[PDB]
DNA sequence: ATGGTCGTGCCGCCAATAA
């Protein structure tokens, strides 16, 4: 009922749309990850890191301070959104630890503002059976508590409470002589209450969180459900355009193999090579070569300790700094057509020569590619003239009666493409 | 009933007749994991269970049930500590003098055997038996560069049980290999059960 | 027992080592029917065969035929001897049957037969249950020491190396 | 100081030839 901060138990069971189920889900990651910038970018104690948090809170519909009744709206959201998200970030253990840090930030963001005196009452509302003082037995131990204080400063009594707590609860403090121990129970001040609240709430989430792994094989059975439990973590020559050379300069097979790379986020040994040796042709060094596998291969939800022994060496072998420091060159467009056929689970290969015409059309089609151009392009192919077919497509993408060259070398194929375009 | 795994593997009951057409079962194992000395008793009594499992006269619908829960029970005490520390020993027989290997760094057995010749008493030659258990040391090096010896670790006080390597390197490749032949369990199930990340093993496709 | 069968000296059958056993059973049995021994010294062949497997699982019966003594027996009955098969990768050809037996397998039928007497006290009712252990051991013992005559026919340092022999 | 055949876990190494 306090919907302004909550112990996120008892998961819900109404019912929504699929349009509000995604949305509710990108929201909250958009909030959950601009966390992490205030967190690091201020410190926790700036009236600017309250305002632009509070601010953004109220941008986005989530619960913040109770004075203003009938917010039911923003409880549901938040309540639906943490149980959509438990679903994501339980798979690897790089985002559980992402999750419950920022999770116990925004705890602690949202216990802070709480006014002074609907605490109590929050406090028997998540099962923790907590307890206060009056004022005349807080005169009372007035002494015993100030003189079983921390090294904080001075013998004044301030206006925060003083709160009473069994003292099994209290491992963290009576076992450093911090606090008051009387029949039992621990005396506490509520800046130390805090911490005691985050450290109880991190193992129930944790517990919560291995708990919905090892049974959520039988949520993965919904096809509805596949692209949010795997695209939650998804999305001269620098590496911020390449994705526009795909669409611009690449041949067909280069362009079908980053295709590949971006979607399933892994390739073959044979697209690996045909693509990192192209690669290489185009420019690029062996820092941003790493850089870019690296960053491909950790969205496939793998540790980059397995990178790092398994593929790194290759990486670096292929560019000569490793065994007898030899350079290569980039696979001749002969050996593409007739060597290393391809197979089921493979993408590499001349898309021109492996693809049946009744994929080839289909692959011409959504390339924007004419339906004249395409019935010559499967005629030449249907002669077995696959070269000429290449230079075809290039002329066709690029708006040019004829090319100028001949065409033997994938790399040839861009450099001429960046001859004229840039 | 006969399980065949691949050439010179295979676990069987044999029939032991006793009187009057009366017949006993006697379980034996030819070549599998279970009956080599480099592989920790945990996996060993896993595998057991396993193969004492499928073997059985019950329906193929129970044992898959059985088997998961025992995994899951398995995961949570691994976890939790109770398992004795004499059952995470794995034993190997050393063929040459431990100061003649060139590659000393890169095996176990032989880091752990210059160890105890160079501070212990009784020196290990060729033909004795070292044990060797993987713990935890924080310097950020590989498994297996981070082996101790069995009284390492009950005297210093930084070191402790690698749960991580014994429980996707020791008991998941013995029960993926028993329940090949099977249906119904797979990689990534036993993954799944075990409390594993399932990313490493098969996955992939989105 | 296997010194007074090989002949060699006590202390050196408690040291382990199957080579010299045989080195001196086969010197008795060169000696004692008038011939010369080679002096003293100052993979490789095909082997087994096994059948490509059907890997899976079977509720229904199966049997399991086991041939006894393998390789004893193949010497026992093509006459495969030292003095009775000619030699030098190759596979010699089988020698004639008219022939007498040779050297070698009069005088590994006598470890068979051992091992058959040992196995008929094994077959005893009511026997001490460590008695029977001791007699799996020396049944075991037997048949290793039967066995290794093949084995020291193709160890390149031994006194009697042949290969052909091994390889047919 | 017996022979051979089979599988499992660690490492390093290689292909390439336009312009
Ligand atoms: N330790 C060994 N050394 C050399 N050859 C061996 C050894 N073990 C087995 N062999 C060879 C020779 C044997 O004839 C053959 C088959 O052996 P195996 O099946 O164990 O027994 P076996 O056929 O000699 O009879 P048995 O069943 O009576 O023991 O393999
Ligand atoms: S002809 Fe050569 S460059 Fe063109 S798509 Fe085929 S393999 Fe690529
Ligand atoms: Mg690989
Ligand atoms: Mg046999």
């Amino acid at each position: 009922y306090p919907h302004c901060l909550q112990f996120y138990l008892q998961p819900p069971s109404e019912n929504i749309s699929l349009i509000e189920f995604e949305n509710l889900a990108i929201d909250r990651v958009k909030l959950l990850k601009s966390v992490e910038n205030l967190g690091v970018s201020y410190v926790k104690g700036t009236e600017q890191y309250q305002s632009k948090l509070e601010s953004e809170l109220r941008k986005l519909k989530f619960s913040y301070r109770e004075n203003l009744e009938d917010e039911y709206e923003p409880r549901r959201r938040d309540h639906i959104s943490h149980f959509i998200l438990r679903l994501a970030y339980c798979q690897s253990e790089e985002l559980r630890r992402w999750f419950i840090q920022q999770e116990m930030d925004l705890l602690r963001f949202r216990f802070s503002i709480l006014p002074k005196d609907k605490i109590q009452d929050f406090l028997k509302d998540s099962q923790l059976q907590f307890e206060a003082i009056s004022d005349e037995e807080k005169t009372l131990r007035e002494q015993e508590i100030v003189a079983s204080s921390p090294s904080l400063s001075g013998l004044k009594l301030g206006f925060e409470s003083i709160y009473k707590i069994p003292f099994a609860d209290a491992l963290d403090l009576f076992r450093g002589r911090k606090v008051y121990l009387e029949d039992g129970f621990a005396y506490v001040p509520l800046k130390d209450i805090v911490a005691i609240i985050l450290n109880e709430f991190r193992a129930k989430l944790s517990k919560a969180l291995a708990l919905t792994a090892r049974s959520l094989p039988a949520v993965q059975s919904d096809e509805r459900l596949q692209p949010l439990l795997n695209h939650l973590s998804h999305s001269k020559i620098s590496l911020d355009q390449i994705d526009l050379l795909s669409t611009k300069s690449f041949p067909p097979c280069m362009r079908q193999l980053h295709k590949a790379l971006r979607e399933n986020h892994h390739l073959r040994h044979g697209g690996r090579m045909q693509y990192g040796l192209f690669l290489k042709g185009i420019g690029l060094t062996l820092e941003q070569a790493l850089q870019f596998w690296k960053q491909e291969f950790i969205k496939g939800k793998m540790d980059p300790d397995k990178f790092d022994k398994g593929y790194s060496y290759n990486i670096r072998h292929s560019f000569g700094k490793e065994g007898k420091r030899t350079d290569y060159t980039p696979f001749s467009c002969l050996k593409i057509i007739l060597s290393n056929p391809p197979s089921q689970g493979d993408y590499h290969g001349c898309p021109f020569r492996h693809s049946d015409p009744e994929l080839l059309k289909q692959k011409l089609q959504s390339y924007k590619i004419s339906p004249g151009g395409i019935s010559q392009i499967l005629d030449l192919v249907k002669g077995t003239h696959y070269q000429v077919a290449c230079q075809k497509y290039f002329e066709m993408i690029h708006n040019v009666d004829d090319c100028g060259f001949s065409l033997n070398h994938p790399n040839q194929f861009f450099c001429e493409s960046q001859r004229i375009l840039n | 009933s006969l399980l065949l795994l691949k050439k010179k593997k295979y676990a069987a009951l044999v029939v032991e007749p006793t009187s009057d057409g009366n017949y006993v079962t006697k379980q034996e194992l030819k070549g599998l994991d279970i009956v080599r000395r480099d592989w920790c008793d945990l996996a060993k009594d896993t595998g057991n269970f396993v193969i004492g499992q499928i073997l059985s006269d019950q329906s193929r619908d129970t044992i898959v049930e059985n088997i998961q829960k025992r995994l899951i029970e398995i995961g949570e005490n691994v976890l939790n500590g109770s398992v004795p520390v004499s059952q995470f020993e794995i034993n190997k027989a050393l063929t040459k003098d431990p100061q003649d290997y060139p590659d000393k760094k890169s095996l176990p057995h032989v880091h752990v055997a210059l160890w105890i010749n160079s501070q212990g008493g009784r020196k290990v030659k060729a033909g004795d038996t070292v044990s060797y258990v993987i713990c935890q040391d924080g310097s950020n090096l590989t498994a297996s560069q981070r082996a101790y010896a069995p009284e390492q670790l009950q005297k210093q006080d930084n070191l402790t049980i690698d749960t991580q390597y014994y429980l996707a390197q020791q008991i998941h490749p013995v029960v993926a290999r028993i329940c090949e032949p099977i249906d119904g369990i797979d990689a990534v199930l036993i993954a799944t059960w075990l409390g594993l990340d399932p990313t490493q093993f098969r996955v992939h496709h989105y | 027992q296997i010194t007074n069968i090989a002949g060699n000296i006590m202390s050196r059958t408690l040291m382990g080592g199957r080579s010299e056993r045989n080195e001196f059973l086969l010197l008795h049995a060169f000696y004692e029917n008038n011939y010369i021994v080679p002096d003293k010294q100052i993979a490789a062949y095909a082997g087994g065969l096994v059948l490509d497997p059907k890997v899976g699982f079977y509720d229904k019966f199966i049997l399991l035929l086991d041939f006894n003594s393998l390789y004893p027996s193949i010497i026992q009955e093509f006459n495969i001897c030292f003095t009775t098969v000619q030699r030098v990768e190759q596979i010699p050809e089988l020698p004639d049957p008219s022939l007498e037996m040779g050297i070698l397998p009069r005088e590994i039928r006598k470890l068979v037969e051992r091992r058959k007497q040992v196995k008929q006290l094994m077959k005893q009712q009511d026997l001490n249950p460590d008695l029977i252990l001791q007699y799996d051991i020396r049944q075991k013992a037997l048949k290793l020491t039967a066995n290794s005559m093949y084995g020291c026919l193709g160890f390149s340092y031994s006194r009697f190396y042949a290969k052909p022999l091994a390889a047919l």
